[PDB]
């Protein structure tokens, strides 16, 4: 997880390659609620 | 009263006024009976929730005790208003929201002469008179005696705080209990309902050590008497009356052991002795542990009057074992695994198994606890199985504690290592579960299932452990309990079961 | 429910109008329908106000960035004016509206 | 950030702290002399919280001397317990860690860098957007 | 002014009420007209002690018996068993034309289905002559009816041709 | 199976609300549900 | 005239949490005629007070016994008489809280005023009808002397 | 006290508490009491009670020292209308000769006795699984059948087809402290 300085330099200008990217992916239904199906 | 005013009349002008407008209802009749066509009971009940509403919104400080000043008999509006079921609610409401009302009073006594009790309303009508109360405590304790353990647990709050909402109410109570509690059969329930409603006006911040010292035939001796009210209304194990009742219980002749057995002096033991922040001296440690193997241990036969046989025997292995176990309490750093087997033959004992849980309850509740313990489950879990399956009244404590920690949010753990500490927990919770103690584990589940946002992967977890133990045949109230759990479609799907609910479609 | 006891006002109520307001504003709020009609729209317009922050903030979270501090500045004048909160006030709540 | 950038600062932070503290009592001497340094000082002497046996001042009655105008501020000392203002005694702190302001005097409560530091909503932030600039500027040089 | 059965009682009661005497027939007569099951008797005492309004509690009944559950008749309004519903609702409130019949007049605009002209026109002369407050219906029934319609749309038309 | 430029994906409980699923009940009240949330390593949104 | 207050108190407990300030000591008192109780601080260093000790408090408007207004600057070369010479214990503050167990429909009848001697707080409840004489923000005179 | 009962009106007359307080034993020295046993007629119900209730927590060595007023405070109290303080004076009659309130309430108030007769049957006639009090979970066997009889046998629900992970888990840690045992 990219912060601080270098997260702020990759975001001030438009970086084709971050360091760290990620997704914040949200489940839906019983899959949220269910470790398994998750 | 129209015609009242009419033949209180025949100025004339108003008189005529009050006459037209008297004669200017079946048409509220034919409404409902439209509505009854269209639609029955609803439309009798709002219309009778309206006349409520009317008679209770504005005033009635003292024109019923106007009325009553010729004593008021008038059987017209008491007997047309005491049996429909909600009229009495209303005159509840109105003693709620006005006391000190002879009138009000008047009426709550004769709806509770007739016996039509069952609304606590512990402020106002549930405890005015002596007729009253004593009719809705009857009431109360047939009641929590038919239901058994189940209305026990569900029911000690309301009933509790009703007969402890005054100290004159809680002596009435502990005297109806004393005087149950006497008789040959029977009396342990008493004394087990009296101990929650002592403990309940313990909690509540009110000093009840008092009455459950004299009303339970402890003023025999005054010195001891005295030591133990000191103990028990302090709240901490002082050395100056240890000291006494310990050369008391020594001398040629012993005290009964009724006054040494009352179980909020026990649990202010537990909480001084098992502790793992105590650090009792070693003058009295002795001491100590000789009053808990006296008041745990000896074997007394009693005639209506007096004893001859009293048995010691025990009360070497009971000492023995719980001093081992507070040297281990004191040990703290491992050192635990070393010597375990003999830590598990003093748990064979039920107040060494009592002190052990306590003493696991609060090594473990204690934050950090799990962050630091590097095996698959801990030692102290262990301790709590083997506490299961040693002693079956401690059930409900060791469910108690299983349903406290896993209701406790760890976030100083990782996710799948709170995963797995759940998983650990429910484990436990299997194993008390395949040690008798059925119901309440099951009805525990039922509850993290739909009313909690619990995991529904332990609830599987819960179900395949559970499954992979149990064989037919089964009883209705089991069945009754676990299928629910197993068909609500995030459960069945994922999950032998099939084996499961074939037996239960075929038999039940 | 906890918005509708904190924010709707009572015309019903009138020993606790009493206690609240002064006599004549009792007896205007208690008898003038058109009052009661625009307290009860003044309460609709908050419950209507309610649903737009709900959309604007989906957390819960009520610590916002605005102008005028109005708690202080209520302050200031329940200071500055000598307010006594123990007493019937002399303001019209169609006044405040 | 909508906060105030000057704050006060270690040697008149240290010791406000340990002025406002409820202990705090300061003889006629005392009193007299630390009113020489007030630039915003009307020439009264006010009236001591102690008068007999010894006419004795306090530190928060000087400190409200040096507070201007009759800003109102609620603010929390760091050292105040969480259960405080839940339980008994929250209208009147045992630790004096409720600090408040009422018509520009100090009622209770120990002075930090909480009620007068860099932070929004403190005591030197309340005086900006209430008596403006110049007064505040007066207030600092008036609490070093 | 309601005749039917309700008038009809009033006239009986204005009959029996007429000099003659008869103190016990007033109270009779005033205990007779107390809906069902009778605990209002019971409940009479308890507002008699504070200066007995009688037309307050009739009047608070009838407003809460009609506007509390003219949902429930929309809702059974809003299918062959509604509409059967209806339509025993509007039979029964035809009786009541000259008593108040907004609620009556509403239960038969919301099963307002089957048209049932045997006594639509008497409804429609009935709101031709007193400007009853059915909109949508009135004025179905008086497109499909005659040319009533057809003269009010004549007017909007001139109207319209005015404002043009 | 999976997704390309799709390394190593997270599973976690959120702490903070900030990420928690937040809801309104039937009472008009906040209620901050605890639910499952991945976080990657890679990114791709369209197919994810 | 001028005394907003008047009731005689037994020191029960000082400083049951802990002394937390050298100098300064919570006194718990309670009335030994009414339900009245007092939480008061203390300048001890001056002034000590033993547990189980007996005082006269008097809550006064003004020190002076004409009931004439008090400026609230100190004026120590004032030659009025004041009731100052019949204590022993003199503090100066405001109220600056007054609540009670008053509902929306009825009144109070467990008062509790609030007084600030220059951040020596001083809580008093009580029942309502001796208490009529706080008004908040107002200046009191707080005047002790122990009994025998 | 000039006027005692005003003084007790004003300490104890608040009727929203109705426990005593604990300030009680403060409250009730031997003079205040020789008070009110003159003046005990003029006192409202509600601190009746609170007195009455509020001797019980007086300690042992002033009960004895002065129990002839406490006497008088009893029998006084039997006989005022209200059934709340007749009830707490027929109880409170035995309490200072030796030191355990009255329990043999079979001579008086027949209401209760019809109550606690038509409930005593049903508790000595039905009773399940005895609900075992407090005490009882710390007691051994031997003790526990001595005192309220043999343990009924938990109830079955399921046959168990073997013994749980956690047995399996016991004997392995036993197994473990086996080892370290010599060690």
């Amino acid at each position: 997880v990219t912060l601080g300085v270098p997260r702020l330099k990759e975001l001030i200008n438009i970086s084709k390659k971050p360091k760290t990217p990620s997704l914040t992916v949200f489940l839906l239904g019983q899959s949220a609620r269910d470790a398994e199906r998750a | 009263x129209x015609x009242x005013x009419x033949x209180x009349x025949x100025x004339x002008x108003x008189x005529x006024x009050x006459x037209x407008x008297x004669x200017x209802a079946q048409t509220v009749n034919l409404l409902a009976e439209w509505l009854i066509q269209t639609g029955p009971v609803q439309v009798q009940e709002t219309v009778e929730n309206h006349l409520k509403s009317l008679l209770i919104k504005h005033f009635d400080p003292r024109k019923a005790d106007s009325i009553f000043t010729e004593e008021g008999e008038t059987p017209a509006w008491l007997e047309q208003m005491i049996a429909h079921t909600t009229w009495r609610d209303l005159f509840y409401k109105l003693a709620e929201a006005h006391p000190d009302c002879l009138m009000l009073n008047f009426t709550v006594k004769l709806i509770s002469d007739a016996g039509y009790q069952g609304e606590i309303t512990s402020v106002s009508t549930a405890c005015q008179q002596l007729e009253v109360f004593s009719r809705v405590l009857r009431t109360s304790l047939a009641t929590i005696l038919d239901g058994g353990e189940e209305n026990l647990e569900k029911n000690l709050p309301e009933f509790a705080k009703m007969v402890c909402h005054g100290e004159h109410t809680y002596l009435f109570a502990q005297a109806m209990m004393s005087v149950l509690a006497q008789e040959e059969q029977g009396g342990s329930a008493v004394r087990r309902i009296a101990q929650e409603v002592q403990r309940f006006a313990q909690e509540k911040g009110h000093d009840a050590s008092q009455i459950t010292l004299a009303l339970g035939t402890a003023a025999s001796y005054p010195r001891a008497c005295q030591a133990l009210g000191a103990m028990l209304s302090k709240g901490a194990l002082n050395p100056a009356d240890i000291t006494v009742l310990f050369k008391m219980f020594t001398s040629m002749d012993p005290p009964p052991v009724e006054l040494i057995r009352v179980p909020a002096f026990l649990d202010l033991f537990m909480q001084s002795l098992f502790k793992p922040g105590a650090r009792i001296n070693q003058d009295h440690k002795h001491k100590y542990i000789h009053i808990l193997a006296y008041a745990a241990s000896v074997v007394e036969t009693w005639k209506k009057n007096k004893r001859v046989s009293i048995n010691k025997d025990e009360l070497k292995s009971t000492s023995k074992a719980v001093e081992t176990v507070h040297n281990l309490c004191c040990n703290e750093n491992s050192e635990l695994v070393a010597e375990l087997s003999t830590l598990y033959q003093c748990i064979r004992f039920p107040v060494v198994a009592m002190g052990v849980l306590k003493w696991v309850d609060w090594t473990v509740s204690e934050p950090r606890y799990f962050q630091l313990q590097t095996d698959h489950t801990p030692v102290h879990l262990a301790l709590l199985d083997e506490i299961s399956t040693c002693h079956q009244l401690l059930h409900p404590q060791v469910l108690q504690l299983l349903v406290k920690l896993f209701e406790t949010e760890h976030s100083q753990l990782d996710v799948m290592e709170q995963l797995e500490l759940k998983k650990t927990l429910l484990d436990r919770m299997v194993h008390l579960l395949s040690r008798g103690y059925v119901l309440p584990v099951v009805s525990y589940i039922r509850k993290c299932l739909e009313k909690l946002d619990t995991d529904i992967s332990l609830i599987r977890y819960f179900v395949t452990e559970v499954l992979d133990v149990i064989a037919p045949p089964y009883t209705s109230d089991f069945v009754q309990l676990f299928l629910p759990i197993l068909e609500n479609d995030s459960i069945a799907g994922t999950i032998p079961v099939t084996e499961f609910i074939a037996h239960c479609k075929s038999n039940f | 429910k906890a918005f509708e006891k904190k924010f709707r006002f009572d015309y019903t109520n009138e020993r606790a109008l009493r206690r609240t307001l002064q006599e004549d504003l009792v007896k205007d709020v208690l008898s003038n329908a058109h009052i009661q009609n625009e307290l009860e729209r003044e309460f609709e317009r908050m419950r209507e106000d309610r649903e737009v922050l709900r959309v604007i903030f989906p957390t819960g979270d009520s610590k916002v960035v605005l102008p005028c501090n109005l708690l202080r500045m209520i302050w200031n004048a329940q200071k500055i004016f000598h307010i006594n909160p123990r007493l019937p006030s002399d303001l019209h709540p169609i006044k405040v509206v | 950030s909508n906060r105030p950038v000057m704050g006060i600062v270690q040697d008149t932070l240290t010791a406000v702290r340990k002025f406002t503290k409820r202990d705090v009592f300061l003889e006629r001497g005392e009193v007299m002399n630390l009113l020489m340094f007030l630039s915003t000082w009307d020439g009264k002497v006010p009236q001591p919280a102690i008068l007999k046996p010894r006419p004795l001042w306090t530190g928060k009655q000087i400190f409200s001397l040096i507070i201007p105008g009759h800003i109102n501020c609620i603010r929390t000392h760091s050292t105040h317990p969480d259960d405080e203002d839940s339980g008994p005694y929250k209208h009147i702190s045992p630790g004096d860690t409720k600090v408040v302001v009422e018509n520009g005097e100090l009622i209770m409560g120990i002075l930090c860098k909480k009620s007068l530091g860099t932070s929004a909503g403190s005591l030197v932030h309340i005086s900006y957007l209430e008596m403006g600039h110049d007064i505040t500027r007066l207030f600092y040089s008036n609490i070093q | 002014x309601x005749x039917x059965x309700x008038x009809x009682x009033x006239x009986x009661x204005x009959x029996x009420x007429x000099x003659x005497x008869x103190x016990x027939x007033x109270x009779x007569x005033x205990x007779x007209x107390g809906v069902l099951l009778p605990s209002l008797q019971s409940a009479l005492p308890f507002l008699d002690l504070h200066g007995t309004p009688r037309l307050e509690f009739h009047q608070s009944v009838f407003d809460e018996l009609r506007d509390k559950l003219l949902e429930r008749v929309s809702a059974i309004a809003s299918a062959e068993e509604r509409y059967k519903k209806l339509e025993d609702l509007l039979e029964k409130s035809f009786s009541l034309v000259k008593m108040p019949s907004l609620q009556p007049v509403v239960m038969c605009v919301m099963k307002h289905l089957p048209k049932v002209p045997e006594k639509k026109l008497k409804l429609v002369m009935a709101d031709k002559e007193l400007y009853r407050a059915c909109a949508v219906e009135v004025k179905r029934q008086i497109w499909q009816d005659n040319q009533a319609l057809f003269g009010d749309e004549v007017s909007p038309l001139l109207k319209q041709y005015i404002l043009e | 199976q999976g997704i390309e430029q799709i390394s190593k994906v997270y599973m976690h409980l959120p702490q903070t609300d900030n990420k928690k699923k937040i809801i309104i009940t039937e009472d008009g009240e906040f209620k901050a549900l605890q639910e499952w949330i991945l976080e990657t390593d890679g990114v791709s949104l369209m197919r994810v | 005239a001028g005394i907003l207050f008047e009731d005689i108190f037994d020191v029960k407990d000082i400083d049951p949490e802990g002394k937390k300030f050298d100098r300064v000591s919570r006194l718990h008192c309670e009335s030994e005629s009414f339900k009245m109780d007092l939480i008061l601080d203390v300048n001890i260093q001056i002034y000590p007070v033993d547990l189980g000790d007996k005082f006269r408090l008097v809550i006064a408007s003004t020190l002076y016994e004409d009931g004439t207004l008090d400026d609230g600057e100190y004026n120590p070369t004032d030659d009025r008489p004041s009731r100052a010479d019949q204590f022993e214990y003199v503090m100066y503050g405001k109220v600056y809280r007054i609540e009670g167990d008053e509902t929306s429909t009825e009144a109070a009848t467990r008062l509790s005023a609030y007084v600030s001697y220059g951040g020596l707080l001083m809580r008093l409840q009580g029942d309502a009808n001796n208490l009529h004489g706080f008004e908040v923000d107002s200046r009191v005179y707080l005047l002790m002397k122990k009994l025998a | 006290e000039s006027d005692t009962g005003l003084w007790l009106h004003n300490k104890l007359g608040a009727t929203d508490e109705l426990w005593a307080p604990p300030s009680i034993a403060s409250l009730l020295t031997a003079a205040v009491i020789d008070n009110i046993r003159l003046c005990f007629h003029g006192l409202s119900s509600a601190v009746k009670l609170k007195l009455l209730l509020g001797t019980l927590h007086l300690p042992r060595r002033t009960v004895d020292e002065m129990k002839g007023a406490l006497m008088e405070i009893i029998q006084l109290a039997s006989l005022d209308s209200d059934p709340w303080v007749l009830m707490v004076a027929d109880i409170l009659k035995s309490f200072p000769d030796t030191g355990s309130l009255n329990l043999e309430l079979e001579e008086q108030n027949p209401n209760v006795q019809d109550i606690l007769g038509e409930l005593r049957e049903k508790v000595g006639e039905c009773e399940a699984s005895a609900m075992l009090p407090l005490e009882c979970q710390y007691l051994n066997k031997n003790a526990l059948t001595t005192l309220a009889g043999p343990l009924t046998p938990p109830v079955k629900h399921f046959q168990l087809k073997r013994k749980p992970k956690s047995a399996t888990l016991r004997a392995e840690l036993l197994q473990k402290s086996t080892e370290t045992a010599q060690q």
